[PDB]
């Protein structure tokens, strides 16, 4: 836990911001999964480009679309960690006390 | 100039970026050992010491790094008698006005007066079903650290 | 259903009942009812010990 977000005994939206844990190997998965994505999406860009005319395969670009489709549910899938460790008020109410403060 | 492809340089680049993921993930996990302390304050004892063997998220601690320049007091109060303090004063028998209904002034366990005073936080808003009170947390500050976490007082 | 208060004195809105659970408990024997109520502001507060 880095930092508490909020105040307590104060009601609460859906969805806020209330605690932060530390995102050391939920950030470098989320870098790995946007640079395979910002390869895999030129590559898909410029397969549609050619396809156009014919000049790359209509199975190749079929592949490659495949490949792109794959990455960004990757980086979605990534970017769903990224969200849970900015850990969300599910519901909105009244909160309590925090049991557990910053730092364990 | 032109030599190789531009997708055969954006492939490279992207196996690049993820072998320096791959950098930070082992780093970190090599930063996760040598134990950083995540807090600043005053350490307690060694729980376990030279030899023992820990493993990823183990159920007991190792050391309690507290600091208590400012602290909590929970307050506990029966639901009796707030459900009591609420009806008599939504009646108008009474009133509570002022700025007076935020200072605590607590006192320790022998019967000497703290010389500080605090203010009171929020009440929780659901009681424990085996004492049957709210918990009232208050913040009071000690600047030469006149009391420690864990006592017993009076608020 | 219109329940009592924790000190001993009326509510005074009344509320609807549901809920008849049909799995008898197993030392006391005793089927459990969940009557709801509601409330504008923080009168009876999850908990306490309360007679419907």
């Amino acid at each position: 836990i880095l930092k508490r977000l909020f105040k307590e005994g104060s009601d609460v939206k859906a969805g806020q911001q209330l605690y932060q844990i530390d995102p050391a190997t939920y950030e470098a998965d989320y870098q790995s999964a946007q640079a395979n994505l910002a390869s895999t999406q030129e590559q898909a860009q410029r397969y549609k480009l050619l396809v156009a005319d014919q000049a790359v395969s209509k199975q190749q670009y079929a592949d490659a679309n495949a490949a792109y489709l794959q990455s960004k549910a990757a980086v979605e899938q990534a970017r769903i960690n990224l969200r849970y460790t900015k850990v969300l008020s599910p519901i909105s109410g009244r909160i309590g006390r925090s049991a557990v403060t910053e730092g364990a | 100039d032109q030599a190789v492809s531009k997708q055969q340089y954006a492939d490279a680049n992207a196996a690049y970026l993820q072998s320096k993921a791959a950098v930070e993930q082992a780093r970190i996990n090599l930063r996760y050992t040598k134990v950083l302390s995540p807090i600043s304050g005053r350490i307690g004892r060694s729980a376990v010491t030279e030899g023992a063997l820990v493993t990823n998220g183990q159920a007991n601690a190792m050391a309690t790094v507290q600091q208590l320049d400012p602290i909590y007091v929970d307050v506990t109060q029966p639901s009796t008698a707030l459900l009591r303090l609420r009806r008599e004063l939504a009646s108008g028998q009474l009133e509570r006005a002022g700025d007076n209904a935020a200072k605590v002034s607590l006192k320790l366990e022998d019967g000497s007066q703290y010389p500080l005073e605090g203010r009171l936080e929020f009440s929780e808003v659901s009681v424990d079903e085996g004492t049957g009170s709210v918990t009232i947390r208050a913040v009071f500050p000690n600047p030469n650290n006149e009391l420690l976490p864990g006592m017993f007082v009076h608020a």
